[PDB]
């Protein structure tokens, strides 16, 4: 559908921001686990990958339709801890706040596009 | 390289011995 | 076409011897509005991409301007349709 | 990735955290006689550089490396210690106490100032996004 | 001519964002000692001018250039640090922390005021578009 | 120009 | 002619 | 398999 | 002039010297 193509980029950006938000909050929650590595995703490359499948064929009514079913990069440690935990509070707190801001911005842009498509139709 | 970058490799274990091995 | 190029040279001869419109204006306005909207969208996608130099201020202001231009186009279309309906209602 | 203000203030926070860590490690090892190898502890220093990504315009703070101080190591006459030299002077670290407390206080106040800057900017950030809607 | 308010307030927002960024960069490097070239960090400040071409009555605001702040460099007596002077006078930036914090607060407030101007102007443009209907 | 805005993406790309 | 906004131009400047 | 957090795992102890 | 009123002549540049 053409409607999907217009809203594909912002939807994928919003979903990627939510996933990275979950990853950052997981990094915050597991700050005290000894031996836990701080993981993160490269937002731009994954957004390229998602932006850049074959529903199985249903011959009749009984035939069952096809059933549907990111890469994590390690953060470079800054300070060496003794328990092997590489999670840094300041870095991930700033990243968490930034991801929240960008999620809000994506919501704003997507809502503006939908509202414009709506006022085009209203009449 | 820079602290806070992204790499595809886990950091080596953080060992701190008390005496020289 | 070969005959099409014949017609072009014929019109050139016509110009030699001899020696924009409302639909065009509406098409120009639609193209301008669409170009502004596409520019704002492209800048927004570039900002969401993480590329340096693109400020959130400019993105938000350009989205605002694009929304205003879209609303202007919608109002012009509404009136134009109303005027056409009024003219077609005339009894001859 | 980060917004420019976010990157600058977060780099400031990380740099102040590194300076505080160096000060704390020095204050812990103020009385250490030996390391893991048989050499005296040397007071560490952290050097702040400006991470001027553009040409001379702005930039946060980065830390190139943690250097080891070059000051006369404290000598204490303990000939019975196995680490005493021919003359018998064991080497104690050059960690000064007053300087490290002052460094801790200064690092804490810079950290809090950068935190306040981020907190102030944040409201404006969230209020920017209401411009379109 | 309500459309020109878009340009005026957008220029004002960009200029205030640049001023806030410069102030934050100065604040985050108050404790720096070295630059990328080895020079001490010099506190920098923006210059505000009326964004009016010759013959234009009143416009927004624009950042002409970024200039080094005029203040004596803060001398620190540390002739043990690898960076030093002939007499051990380490040069530290002349950042006045109170001034930078007040500048950040002022920039944020002016930014928010310009956002309000833009919001009410857009509301008026919509209402004007609903003139006769 | 020479100075990037506070609300701009990290100049460092 | 504009000038530096805020702290620098609102603190008592040197005479010359 | 993370271990004890905080104090115990942040003290220098010989490996066993 | 009454503050908040309108005048066609600009206000003079103000200065705050330290020593007269």
């Amino acid at each position: 559908d053409r409607l999907d193509a217009a809203l594909r980029f912002q939807q994928e950006a919003l979903n990627l921001r939510a996933q990275r938000q979950e990853i950052l909050a997981a990094n915050i929650a597991n700050a005290d686990t000894p031996g836990y590595q701080a993981r993160d995703i490269d937002f731009a490359s994954e957004l390229k990958k998602v932006m850049v499948g074959v529903a199985l064929t249903l011959t009749s009514s009984h035939h069952i339709p096809a059933q549907a079913v990111v890469d994590l990069l390690y953060r470079v440690p800054d300070q060496p801890s003794l328990d092997g935990n590489t999670v840094d509070m300041d870095r991930e707190r700033t990243q968490f706040a930034d991801n929240s801001l960008k999620y809000q911005m994506g919501l704003t842009v997507l809502g503006s596009q939908l509202k414009g498509m709506m006022n085009v139709l209203q009449g | 390289g820079v602290p806070g970058a992204l790499s595809n490799q886990p950091a080596p274990p953080n060992e701190a011995p008390i005496a020289t091995p | 076409a070969i005959q099409g190029i014949e017609g072009v040279i014929s019109q050139l001869q016509a110009t030699a011897m001899a020696a924009v419109s409302f639909a065009g204006q509406l098409h120009a306005a639609l193209d301008r509005i669409s170009d502004r909207q596409a520019a704002a969208r492209v800048q927004a996608e570039k900002f969401t991409l993480g590329e340096p130099g693109i400020a959130l201020n400019d993105v938000m202001a350009d989205m605002q301007k694009a929304s205003v231009s879209m609303q202007m186009g919608i109002q012009v279309r509404n009136k134009l349709v109303a005027a056409y309906q009024e003219v077609m209602s005339m009894q001859v | 990735a980060l917004l420019n203000i976010f990157d600058i203030a977060g780099s400031a926070l990380a740099a102040q955290s590194k300076r505080l860590n160096v000060a704390a490690s020095n204050l812990a090892n103020a009385d250490s006689v030996t390391g893991p190898d048989g050499q005296p502890y040397r007071a560490k220093q952290v050097v702040f550089q400006v991470d001027a990504a553009p040409g001379q315009a702005t930039g946060g703070v980065k830390v190139a490396s943690v250097i080891e101080s070059q000051a006369p190591e404290k000598l204490v006459y303990e000939p019975g210690n196995p680490l005493a030299d021919a003359n018998g002077y064991v080497k104690m670290p050059n960690v000064d106490v007053v300087g490290e407390m002052v460094n801790t206080m200064s690092a804490s106040r810079s950290y809090q100032a950068n935190i306040e800057v981020l907190n102030t900017v944040k409201s404006m950030m969230l209020k920017t996004l209401t411009l379109g809607q």
